[PDB]
């Protein structure tokens, strides 16, 4: 069931095409995250939906009703700002009741709704305090309660938890996901953080320079990238070069990678002489001894640096050709059999069917 | 201690003449140089003087009216500049800056020639217009400085919550800008009560204020009745400032 | 809403400030008349008369008298603003307010009070003799020194406030970085603080120099007939002799100086930002 | 011994920020002061730098007292959080300010400034104001300005906090290499634990103006001293236990959460004493269903599986009512991974790999 349908959205600001052309659909009852580098244009889409900006050309729907030109006062869309946009003189109670008062709500219902909204975010006893008497985590909850009390069809969040510390951010990442399920309305989130998007979202859209690169579930993004930018942006990847020699069967293809031959799993059709990119992640590579290898063929290289990062050990490995390859693994210092040698000939291997093959 | 002593010297510099004219009010000597006893005669003679009291009333009326109109126009202009973002804002700021940093003699003679090229008699209206003209920039600067210390996203937040513009200017901006409005009113009142140069150019015999009345008496000699007027004006001007803070609170 | 406020404020300024100024500059080029004031005859006699020695010595005297008053305000005003910036935030507004309380009494009465305070047989001469600092009475009335004392009195508050605003907007880490790198208090002032607060100095100078060249009641009451300011010259031509074109020619010199100081302000701001 | 602090106290607005602090900073090392927000690290840094005066105690630098010496006469330079960066000077003059203000002959100013700019890879941006540069450039200018006076100790105050995530990872290694190149001691104040683990040679943990632990990055993560340091550096699982008998000099039998197991204890204990057993989330294994005479020790249900990209966190619930929060890698293309949700499960560890606290 579609809720917002953007068709042919364009916008130009000061002789700059921020949004060339965008087609997007937002369903009902999900958590959606717009993620990308700085300056890709997520805030423009958010403001166009909210109504604080007007589109140069295109069409916008909400529940099969055209709101392209309806002003940003009659739409059923509410927004949470980055700076929390709080009125200083008003109290918490009046901050929450602002939207209800300017909707001509009957006076009898105002107090129970406001108290319920404050209870939803655990702030029922700070009703009569004012801002500047509250911490950041409290002001954020006041903003969310002010946005949610009008029963909107859609809630927009713009980098909401950016200014906070680590553990408090981790805890509110979970309360927001619980609140979305408790209410039952669509959330649209804009963030620059990768792990934050991967944790709390049910559908991720990656944006670069005003265009959509990939849309899918978090697993479909971290595990099956579509191009090189998406693979390198979320997570961290190793780029290998390949040339196709021959095909054995429908799903296994022989090719050389950096001067060594091994089998790779390719599903789409290829022809001999074609160049490919084989992508592997740090946690999927294994460094093993070659003196008693007697297992299979693999890459040869030396270990230059061993970095201790707490829970994980990151190793920088130099191949014979000269490309940098980095391997990650857990640190078990109480294991008697733990490799620690440096500047030695050791092999690099990976388990079959764990690669991501992308054509060029 | 040396830092505190320097600050006292500057305050003692400005306040000593006021103390002298307050004390010499009760002096019996007409010239005021020496001290020759305590008399109350000057206050009684002032009470029976008509032209002096009329001039004082005219000055106070001009001050109040000019302060009110300047406060209104400047507050509206400051809200206009702060609320919107447009291409012409630096130009308006520059014009206001140039108006503020201009000689008073040029501004007086320009208004004289303008009012003589339009056949407007010199009196109430010319004086009121001149005072408003040279009081506006300070009000604009005060209110703009006060408003720029707050986030501008609150207006967008009010829009998203379903508030029209007039509601936004009747519920958000005004309570945050009232203490600046009171200060603008007080500053304009002081500036209109202090000026001597413009008034001596753009006025006429029909409307007489304290500056030219005292200037006329200078050629003959200033009686200590003037000192008796200055001390009362201090108390009356004091309570007006006290009232303004309470109303704004 | 948006258009009404902008048109009214722009219409008010163009009608009352800018257009009349173009009338003054255009009046300096026409020809005098007894009953018609200005007559439409383009002449350059007005500007060339300013080069006569009689009317050129008066202009030179005013510049020296105003320049020293500006310097005296800067020397006594920068330390006052600096010390007010090292005080608790609650007491600062009260101290600033106590600078405009004297302004409620009119300016023409406060100079009259100061004249009595500085007279030969008045106070500040009896007290000094009683203390014994001086031996014979000090006579400074009707001298160039008296005018400069009076001008500093009236216009000192106008210089303090621009300087205090610039000082309070300074960044504390910038002052701490210099101290770390080996700067004495003197070298921090010459190389960091003064360049960062230069627009505040130029703003204060404009508000104290130009108004000090038009105060005619200081010269009349404290200076005499030998020590005159430009405002006395303009006043006579506009209200007693009724030679209006000459008054416009004299007032141009004040306008020309305004442009030079304004240009410094724009150039000082661009470099700083 | 470079800087020795003895009995330093400081009070600000009546509230104590440093009760009593003893510390020794050696020569040629990287030291990081790590702790929660508002614990008095910045006060220590400013006290060493000379921008604040102590209320009691002594500060020494190469066995000469510098308690009352002003900041201009100390051989310590500081990099500020906001990159002070005087706006009216070029980069060349910014770097040469300190040399110019110590009465240095004019022949040596240009080569020294050029070399300092070269060490931070800014030799070509010599004539540009500090508003045409980006964050990294400004940071490198600040570092070059600090290190051109040849100081005996460089102080850094949350230097790389405002940058992005990849530039941070690059400049951490860059600074770690620069320290070895120069040969002087660095003191760094940080709020991020990963930076302290990956960049430091000695970490000092502070809380409420007091020292909690001091040692190698390995020691803090692997051998915490009290319950605060664990759970601040990473995630911890605190299990209660009761000692029964001492099997030998190394292993002691105990009752953990109502079940018996053998644990390693390295100090004297007596039956009845209460013990704390701490285990990292990644050291715990949720193995197959309970097999007789194969796996024993704990019983619990999964109750959740959270996906976080590289790793997968499962918060299991025991029989008593406690969470355990197991962590592990996510291998999807491996055809034996378990996706079970709410049945009987087993919790084990490796008979060691545990930290026992008294
Ligand atoms: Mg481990
Ligand atoms: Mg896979
Ligand atoms: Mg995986
Ligand atoms: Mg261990």
């Amino acid at each position: 069931s579609p809720l917002v349908q953007l068709a042919g959205i364009r916008k130009c600001f000061d002789g700059k095409e921020v949004i060339p052309q965008l087609d997007l659909t937002i369903n009902n009852g999900e958590f959606l995250t717009l993620l990308g580098p700085s300056g890709c244009g997520k805030t423009t889409v958010l403001r166009l939906i909210a109504g604080l900006e007007t589109v140069d050309s295109g069409r916008i729907m909400l529940d099969n009703e055209d709101i392209t030109h309806v002003p940003a006062e009659n739409r059923y869309v509410n927004t949470v700002f980055q700076s929390y946009a709080l009125f200083p003189h008003m109290t918490v109670f009046e901050n929450v009741a602002f939207g209800l008062r300017m909707q001509k709500t009957p006076a009898a219902e105002i107090t129970p709704r406001v108290m319920e909204a404050l209870r939803m975010v655990q702030l029922e006893t700070f009703a009569q305090r004012k801002p500047h008497q509250l911490s950041g985590g409290q002001q954020q909850r006041v903003a969310i309660a002010r946005a949610v009390v009008n029963k909107p069809r859609l809630l927009l969040l713009d980098q909401s938890l950016s200014a906070l510390d680590y553990k408090l951010r981790k805890q509110m990442q979970n309360e927001l996901k619980a609140l979305q399920r408790k209410l039952g309305i669509t959330f649209v989130f804009v963030t620059h953080d990768q792990e934050e998007a991967l944790t709390m979202s049910d559908r991720i859209v990656v944006m670069r320079d005003g265009r959509i690169e990939q849309d899918g579930t978090p697993r479909e993004i971290y595990e099956e990238p579509k191009n090189l930018f998406v693979a390198g942006f979320i997570g961290e990847i190793n780029m290998f070069n390949a040339t196709v020699i021959e095909r054995l069967d429908e799903q296994r293809v022989r090719a050389n990678v950096e001067g060594r031959e091994c089998n790779i799993y390719v599903n789409f059709a290829v022809e001999p002489g074609q160049k490919l990119h084989v992508l592997l992640r740090p946690e999927d590579l294994r460094v093993e001894e070659i003196n008693d290898d007697n297992h299979a063929e693999g890459l040869i290289g030396y270990v230059r640096e061993r970095n201790y990062k707490g829970m994980t050990l990151e190793s920088v490995v130099e191949l014979e050709n000269g490309k940098m390859v980095m391997v990650s693994e857990f640190f078990n210092e109480d294991d008697p059999d733990f490799d620690h040698s440096l500047d030695q000939k050791m092999a690099i291997n990976w388990v079959e069917s764990w690669e991501v093959v992308l054509a060029d | 201690l040396l830092r505190g002593g320097f600050m006292t010297a500057i305050y003692a510099y400005l306040y000593i003449p006021i103390i002298i004219l307050i004390v010499n009010s009760f002096n019996s000597s007409r010239f005021g140089i020496n001290w020759q006893g305590f008399t109350t005669k000057w206050y009684s003679l002032l009470m029976n003087n008509d032209s002096l009291l009329q001039a004082a009333q005219h000055s106070l009326t001009m001050a109040v009216f000019s302060a009110t109109f300047a406060t209104l126009i400047g507050s509206l202009t400051a809200v206009a500049l702060y609320r919107y973002r447009f291409r012409g804002k630096p130009f308006v700021s520059g014009m206001l800056f140039v108006v503020m940093m201009s000689p008073d003699i040029v501004m007086a003679i320009s208004l004289l020639v303008l009012f003589m090229l339009l056949g407007i008699q010199l009196g109430f209206w010319s004086l009121l217009f001149s005072h408003i003209t040279f009081c506006l920039p300070f009000v604009v600067v005060t209110v703009y400085s006060r408003l720029k210390g707050f986030d501008v996203r609150m207006l967008e937040a009010a829009k998203d919550l379903g508030a029209s513009e007039f509601t936004i200017l009747r519920k958000i901006i005004l309570p945050l800008a009232m203490p600046a409005v009171a200060a603008g009113w007080v500053l304009s009142f002081t500036l209109s009560m202090d000026d001597v140069v413009v008034s001596s150019f753009v006025t006429g015999p029909s409307y007489e204020i304290l500056p030219l009345k005292i200037y006329s008496m200078v050629k003959v000699g200033v009686s200590p009745e003037v000192n008796a007027l200055a001390t009362i004006l201090l108390v009356l001007s004091l309570v007006m400032v006290i009232a303004s803070q309470l109303i704004a609170r | 809403f948006q258009n009404v406020v902008i048109v009214t404020i722009v219409g008010w300024l163009v009608l009352f400030v800018f257009l009349p100024n173009l009338m003054i500059i255009g009046t300096s080029f026409l020809t005098r008349d007894d009953a018609s004031f200005v007559k439409m005859v383009f002449t350059l006699d007005n500007y060339t008369r300013l080069l006569d020695p009689l009317y050129f010595e008066v202009l030179l005297h005013s510049l020296n008298m105003a320049l020293i008053a500006t310097l005296a305000c800067l020397v006594l005003g920068y330390p006052f603003a600096w010390f007010l910036a090292k005080l608790p935030h609650k007491v600062r507004p009260l101290l600033l307010f106590l600078l405009i309380v004297p302004f409620w009494t009119n300016s023409l009465i406060r100079i009259y009070g100061l004249k009595i305070f500085l007279s030969t047989k008045g106070y500040l001469n009896e007290f000094l003799l009683w203390l014994g600092v001086i031996d014979t009475p000090i006579r400074i009335m009707f001298t160039p020194s008296a005018v400069i004392i009076g001008l500093v009195y009236i216009l000192l508050p106008f210089m303090v406030m621009p300087l205090y605003s610039s000082i309070e907007k300074l960044d504390k880490p910038l002052l701490e970085a210099a101290r770390d790198l080996g700067a004495s208090k003197l070298q921090t002032f010459i190389r960091i603080i003064i360049p960062l607060t230069m627009p505040g100095i130029i703003a204060g100078c404009l508000l104290v120099m130009l108004p000090a060249m038009g105060l005619f009641y200081v010269s009349d009451l404290m200076g005499g007939a030998k020590n005159l300011l430009i405002g006395n010259v303009i006043k006579v031509q506009f209200l007693n002799i009724r030679d209006w074109p000459f008054g416009a020619a004299t007032s141009i010199t004040l306008t020309i100086v305004m442009g030079l100081m304004l240009l410094v302000y724009w150039r000082a701001s661009r470099l700083l930002n």
